[PDB]
C-alpha cells in the first residue's frame, strides 16, 4: 500500500510499508530519474493552475539535486548507521521491490 | 490516434507546442494508468464501441 | 378479504389530481432554484432548502392522498376495526395499503447514491 | 440522546459530548429581539477566518491578503479597524498593512525569508480570536413565549454569568460538572434526575 | 463574588443545632458520619458558613409531598 | 510558473529581476504566481428560531429531543409541530 498526503503546510508526503517516515514528493521523485524541477512540474500536469500548487513541495527538496543524493535520504531512513555506499543500494534494492 | 505523455511534454520543450493546445485534449487512462492525450475523447470512446 | 383495501376509481383519479398538483408544485420550487429566486432556511445552503420544500410537499401530498383513501372505504370493514380498536395495524398501514407509499428515504435523505448526479 | 448519553450521565464524564446551555435574560432584555441578538453578538465565539471570504498568499514579495465578507461582518458587529488592531498586537514581527479597497488590505511582512514561514503566519494569523466567550460555539435565539432565550452549542457557565443582561438565577447547562464546582452537590443531583 | 443560594436548582440549607443534631442521632441510631457527606468547601456550605462536624438540615421540592427534608454532615476537604 | 533555461529549476522574484539560486540566470520578464482560497459562508448566519414558516410548512423551531432547527408546522391552532431530523412532535 502507498499512501499520499497533503498538509496544511502545502506540501506532499509520500509514505509507503518498508519505510517509516514520511518522504517529500520532489525527494522520492529525483529517486526515480526526474532530476529537474521542470521535468516533475511538467510530469504532474500542464495545467498552469494545477502545477502552481507544487511550489511548498519543491523548496523542501530544493537540497538534493541528484538522484544519489535522494537515495541516500531514504536510505538514512531504511538503513542508519552504516557506511554510504550499501545505503544507495539498500534503498536502490527496496525502491524496486517495494 | 493516441499521443503518449512523454510525447506531449517532448513536443512542448523540444519543440514550440502551446501548452494550451494540450488542455483542451482528453485524458485515457488504461486500468486506471494515464495512458496519453486525445483530441476527442468522445469520438474515441464510440470507435472503440 | 381483498376488497377491504380496495378503493373505487373516482377516489383513485382524486388521487391521481392530489399527485398531479404535488408534482407541479415540486416543479415551480425547481424552477425557482434555477432561475435564483429561491430563500434558503437558516444554517442550511441552497439545494439543502430545496430538498426540505420538496420533502415537506410529498408528506403532505401523501397526507392528503391518505385522507380521501380513508374518505372512500367502508368505515365497519374488517381492516379498518383491526386499526381503530387497536389490535393490530395503524392509519400509516392502510394508507400505504390503499393509496400510496410516498417518499422513500435513506437517513433522512432522498435516494441519491447510484450513478454521477 | 438515549443509551449514550445516559451512559455518559451514569459513567460521570468530566465534560458531555455535546454540551448546551440555556441562557435567559433580564426583564429589560427579555422581550426585545435586538437586545437579545446584541447578547448573542457579543458571546459568540468568533476568529478572523469566519469573515473572511478569500486568502491570497503572495510568493513573490511575501504578502498575505485578505478579502472580507460584507454580510458576515455586518452580521458579527466587526469591523476592519478591530480587525487590524487585533492583527497588530500578534506576534508576527515587524509587518505593514496597506488598504486595497474599502473591505480588504494586505500585510506585507518585509522580513520574512521562506514559504514555509509564510504559510505558518498564514494559518496563525487565521485562527486568532476576535470576540466572543472561550467555549461558546454557537448561539441561537430562540422565542418560547413573549421572552426570548439564547440556546448555546458549547458551555461555559462562569463566562455567561458575568455577561450583562443574563439571569443567573435561570441558567441553565447540562455539564454536571460545572454546575457541581460552581452551585454544588445538591443541585448536581437536582441535575442529574432531571437529565435522566 | 457572586451569591448563587437564589438559583432554582439549589435548596434551602441551614445549619442545625447541637441539641437538634444529637437528638436526631440518636433517634436515628446512628453515627454522624453515616450520614450522605458535605464539603466545607462547597459553594453553598461557604455562603451559611458551615464548619466540619456540623449537620445540614437541607429541604428540597417535591412532586410527591411538596417538601422534603434530608441531612447531611459536613467533612474537611 | 517559470524554469530557468539551463539549470531547469523554478525561478523567483527579486526586485525587477528573476533569479535562479543554482546557476545565477537572469532575465527581464517577471511573472506574479499567488495561491487564492476561497471561504464559504453559506450557512454561517445567525439562527432566530420563531415557529414562523419560510415556505410550506417548513418552520424554523429548535427541536427539543436532538436540536436541530427544521420543523414542519402540523398545525397553526395549537402550535404544533414535528422534527424533520428525528420526527419528534412537540408544542412551541
Ligand atoms: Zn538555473
Ligand atoms: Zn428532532
Amino acid at each position: 500500500q502507498v499512501m499520499i498526503e497533503r498538509l496544511k503546510d502545502s506540501t506532499i508526503q509520500i509514505s509507503f510499508a518498508t519505510v517509516p517516515g514520511r518522504i517529500p514528493f520532489a525527494i522520492i521523485m529525483r529517486a526515480l530519474g526526474f532530476v529537474t524541477d521542470r521535468d516533475i512540474v511538467y510530469a504532474v500536469s500542464l495545467d498552469p493552475q494545477i502545477q502552481n500548487e507544487l511550489l511548498p513541495s519543491l523548496e523542501q527538496a530544493s537540497s538534493i539535486t541528484s538522484a544519489e543524493e535522494a537515495l541516500d535520504f531514504i536510505g538514512n531512513r531504511v538503513a542508519i548507521g552504516q557506511k554510504r555506499e550499501n545505503r544507495i543500494q539498500k534503498a536502490e534494492q527496496v525502491i524496486d521491490k517495494y | 490516434g493516441v499521443v503518449s505523455v512523454e510525447d506531449v511534454i517532448r513536443r512542448i520543450s523540444e519543440q514550440n507546442e502551446d501548452v494550451e493546445k494540450y488542455m483542451s485534449w482528453s485524458k485515457v487512462y488504461l486500468n486506471g494508468r494515464l495512458l496519453g492525450y486525445y483530441e476527442d475523447g468522445k469520438e474515441l470512446a464510440k470507435k472503440i464501441r | 378479504t381483498l376488497e377491504d383495501i380496495t378503493i373505487p376509481d373516482e377516489a383513485q383519479n382524486e388521487i391521481t389530481t392530489k399527485i398531479k398538483e404535488g408534482y407541479s408544485q415540486v416543479d415551480e420550487y425547481i424552477r425557482k432554484f434555477n432561475e435564483g429566486q429561491l430563500e434558503p432556511i437558516p444554517g442550511r445552503t441552497i439545494e439543502e432548502s430545496l430538498e426540505s420544500y420538496i420533502l415537506d410537499t410529498l408528506d403532505k401530498l401523501r397526507k392528503v392522498a391518505g385522507e380521501i383513501a380513508t374518505k372512500y372505504l367502508d368505515p365497519f370493514n374488517n381492516v379498518y376495526i383491526m386499526a381503530i380498536t387497536g389490535a393490530r395495524g395503524s392509519e400509516l398501514n392502510i394508507t400505504q395499503m390503499t393509496a400510496l407509499l410516498g417518499q422513500q428515504s435513506v437517513r433522512g435523505e432522498r435516494i441519491r447514491r447510484g450513478y454521477r448526479e | 440522546l438515549g443509551l449514550p448519553r445516559l451512559i455518559e450521565i451514569v459513567d460521570a464524564r468530566k465534560v458531555p459530548s455535546t454540551p448546551m446551555m440555556t441562557i435567559y435574560l433580564t426583564d429589560e432584555y427579555k422581550t426585545d429581539k435586538d437586545k437579545a441578538l446584541d447578547i448573542a453578538r457579543r458571546i459568540e465565539y468568533t476568529r478572523v477566518e469566519n469573515v473572511v471570504s478569500s486568502v491570497s498568499v503572495d510568493i513573490s514579495n511575501m504578502s498575505i491578503t485578505l478579502q472580507f465578507d460584507q454580510e458576515m461582518l455586518k452580521d458579527k458587529g466587526v469591523s476592519i479597524e478591530e480587525i487590524k488592531k487585533i492583527i497588530t498586537k500578534l506576534k508576527l514581527g515587524e509587518i505593514r498593512i496597506e488598504d486595497n479597497d474599502e473591505y480588504s488590505f494586505t500585510i506585507y511582512f518585509e522580513k520574512i525569508d521562506s514559504i514555509m514561514a509564510l504559510f505558518k503566519m498564514r494559518e496563525k494569523i487565521l485562527n486568532t480570536k476576535i470576540k466572543g466567550v472561550k467555549g461558546i460555539k454557537r448561539a441561537i435565539v430562540q422565542k418560547k413565549g413573549d421572552e426570548y432565550v439564547i440556546i448555546t452549542d458549547g458551555s461555559n457557565l462562569e463566562g455567561i454569568m458575568n455577561v450583562t443582561g443574563v439571569d443567573i438565577n435561570k441558567i441553565q447547562t447540562n455539564n454536571i460538572h460545572e454546575v457541581e464546582e460552581v452551585l454544588g452537590i445538591e443541585a448536581a443531583r437536582e441535575l442529574i434526575s432531571r437529565e435522566i | 463574588k457572586i451569591d448563587i443560594s437564589n438559583h432554582e436548582l439549589v435548596p434551602k440549607h441551614e445549619i442545625l443545632q447541637l441539641e437538634e443534631a444529637y437528638k436526631l442521632v440518636k433517634e436515628l441510631g446512628i453515627k454522624p458520619e453515616q450520614l450522605p457527606w458535605i464539603r466545607a468547601s462547597d459553594p453553598v456550605a461557604k455562603s451559611i458558613g458551615a464548619k466540619p462536624g456540623d449537620i445540614i438540615k437541607i429541604t428540597r421540592k417535591s412532586p410527591f409531598t411538596g417538601e422534603s427534608v434530608t441531612y447531611r454532615y459536613v467533612i474537611t476537604g | 510558473m517559470r524554469f530557468c533555461p539551463k539549470c531547469g529549476s523554478f525561478l523567483k522574484v527579486k526586485g525587477n529581476k528573476m533569479v535562479c539560486s543554482k546557476c545565477g540566470y537572469s532575465d527581464h520578464d517577471v511573472e506574479k504566481v499567488i495561491l487564492k482560497e476561497n471561504v464559504a459562508h453559506e450557512n454561517d448566519k445567525t439562527i432566530i428560531a420563531d415557529g414562523e414558516t419560510i415556505e410550506g410548512r417548513v418552520a424554523i423551531s429548535l427541536c427539543p429531543r436532538c436540536g436541530s432547527v427544521r420543523a414542519i408546522l402540523l398545525n397553526k391552532k395549537k402550535r404544533l409541530y414535528r422534527c424533520m431530523t428525528c420526527n419528534f412532535v412537540y408544542n412551541i
